[PDB]
């Protein structure tokens, strides 16, 4: 009786860790994803400064 | 010299509410508790199963045991319902799913000791304990997990005194799982070490009979139990009617059990019913050594008789059964072991069964009772060796080593049958 409350325990203790880790692990895939989409984006949006700028010093000619 | 019975599971409890209605009618005995009998015969021997209770009033000395409580609750409302004392019934509610180790290991084990506090206060009001039966299936959970649980600790707590079991073995023919085979084996080698004497009902006997001989179609549990009653009754008839024959258990046990480990008999009855031509004194001999009579699925002359007790109930002629019982001798004097010399008893009790004037019960310690050992260890090990439907049993704490020990000893118990089989003077 005793390993059968071991191995109902044990099965328990796995299966809460376990899905823990992957929910864990999956939170961070998709922060890390959309971090670096806004990243892309807000790189674009220096290359638009640029732009703008590269404008501005002809313009005084 | 008082009994305690005890009925476990849904098999154990229908035989035994069964048997108590019989002698219960036997006794004279009504559905209330209230004796309204003709011969005083009757009352001799009833405080061997029956304690008299305030109001000139007879008590089953009986515990009911299950862990989920339907067939209880039918047993309470059944016919003789309300003879059993109501706190005899001892129950759980979650039950043993056909399952060895629920009924011996996990949940049997939360109920046993409530059990046994009910066998102490029916002992302690035993002038002297003679010993305890046991009604109960080897196929289900709670009578073979629990039942043998419960003659583990009985033994513990009563170890001088004699504990007999009427135990139902499980049939292909008969089945309501396929795990039987299991419990079975598992409850064997329990009966092998803490029993005295254990009557092999086969209900594959029993369907044979019922459907071969008696020509019934479609049996039932019920009809099956119509069976397994009337043998009970007359293989009790020796203790629960006065004869000038001196008979307790220990004595009979001394008498039948040449060794301790080979102490399963082979119950047999004659007539089989289910008419009313006088049945003659050669017929009922003859029938009671045939194997069609037999409630354990073995063949007689494929082995040989240690001993052998026949019962006779009925007025007739004391002298034409002796010249009978003398005559049967010779006609299979092959399959009786010479080496344990006048092996053959007979007794004879006044009164007979309800609705015969004559019959005959036959209580047979034969090697032949190997071979349904044989059969529950085929079905075993065709699962057991691909480990199939092992993990009902390791869910609940089972070591795989248990089913092969368990499997070996029955192999052991069955070489030890062979040994004496082949042995000669
Ligand atoms: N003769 C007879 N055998 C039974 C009956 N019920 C069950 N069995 C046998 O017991 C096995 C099933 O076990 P079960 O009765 O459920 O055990 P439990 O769980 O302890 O009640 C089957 O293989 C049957 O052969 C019955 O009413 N009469
Ligand atoms: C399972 O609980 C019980 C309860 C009651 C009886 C028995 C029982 C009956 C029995 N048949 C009659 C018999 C047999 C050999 C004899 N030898 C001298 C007298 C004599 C009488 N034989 C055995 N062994 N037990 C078992
Ligand atoms: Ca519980
Ligand atoms: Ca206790
Ligand atoms: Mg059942």
């Amino acid at each position: 009786i005793q390993k059968a409350i071991e191995e109902n325990n044990n099965f328990i203790k796995m299966a809460k860790e376990k899905l823990a880790q992957k929910m864990e692990s999956n939170k961070e895939n998709r922060e890390a994803h959309l971090a670096a989409m806004l990243e892309r984006l807000q790189e674009k949006d220096k290359h638009a400064e640029e732009v703008r700028k590269n404008k501005e010093l002809k313009e005084e000619a | 010299r008082e009994i305690v019975h005890i009925q476990a599971g849904q098999c154990g409890n229908q035989i035994g509410a069964k048997f108590w209605e019989v002698i219960s009618d036997e006794h004279g005995i009504d559905p209330t508790g209230s004796y309204h009998g003709d011969s005083d015969l009757q009352l001799e021997r009833i405080n061997v199963y029956y304690n008299e209770a305030a109001g000139n009033k007879y008590v089953p000395r009986a515990i009911l045991v299950d862990l989920e409580p339907g067939t209880m609750d039918s047993v309470r409302s059944g016919p003789f319902g309300q003879i059993f004392r109501p706190d005899n019934f001892v129950f759980g509610q979650s039950g043993a799913g056909n399952n060895w180790a629920k009924g011996h290991y996990t949940e049997g084990a939360e109920l046993v000791d409530s059990v046994l506090d009910v066998v102490r206060k029916e002992s302690e009001s035993c002038d002297c304990l003679q010993g305890f039966q046991l009604t109960h299936s080897l196929g289900g959970g709670t009578g073979s997990g629990m039942g043998t649980l419960l003659i583990s600790k009985i033994r513990e707590e009563y170890p001088d005194r004699i504990m007999n079991t009427f135990s139902v073995v499980p049939s292909p023919k008969v089945s309501d799982t396929v795990v039987e085979p299991y419990n079975a084996t598992l409850s064997v080698h329990q009966l092998v070490e803490n029993t005295d004497e254990t009557y092999c009902i086969d209900n594959e006997a029993l369907y044979d009979i019922c459907f071969r001989t008696l020509k019934l179609t479609t049996p039932t549990y019920g009809d099956l139990n119509h069976l397994v009653s009337a043998t009970m009754s007359g293989v009790t008839t020796c203790l629960r009617f006065p004869g000038q024959l001196n008979a307790d258990l220990r004595k009979l046990a001394v008498n039948m059990v040449p060794f301790p480990r080979l102490h399963f008999f082979m119950p047999g009855f004659a007539p089989l019913t289910s008419q009313y031509r006088a049945l003659t004194v050669p017929e009922l001999t003859q029938q009671m050594f045939d194997a069609k009579n037999m409630m354990a699925a073995c063949d007689p002359r494929h082995g040989r008789y240690l001993t052998v007790a026949a019962v006779f109930r009925g007025r007739m002629s004391m002298k034409e059964v002796d010249e009978q019982m003398l005559n049967v001798q010779n006609k299979n004097s092959s399959y009786f072991v010479e080496w344990i010399p006048n092996n053959v008893k007979t007794a004879v009790c006044d009164i007979p069964p309800r609705g015969l004037k004559m019959s005959a019960t036959f209580i047979g310690n034969s090697t032949a009772i190997q071979e349904l050992f044989k059969r529950i260890s085929e079905q075993f090990t065709a699962m057991f060796r691909r480990k199939a439907f092992l993990h009902w049993y390791t869910g609940e704490g089972m070591d795989e080593m248990e089913f092969t020990e368990a499997e070996s000893n029955m192999n052991d118990l069955v070489s030890e049958y062979q040994q004496y089989q082949d042995a000669t003077a």
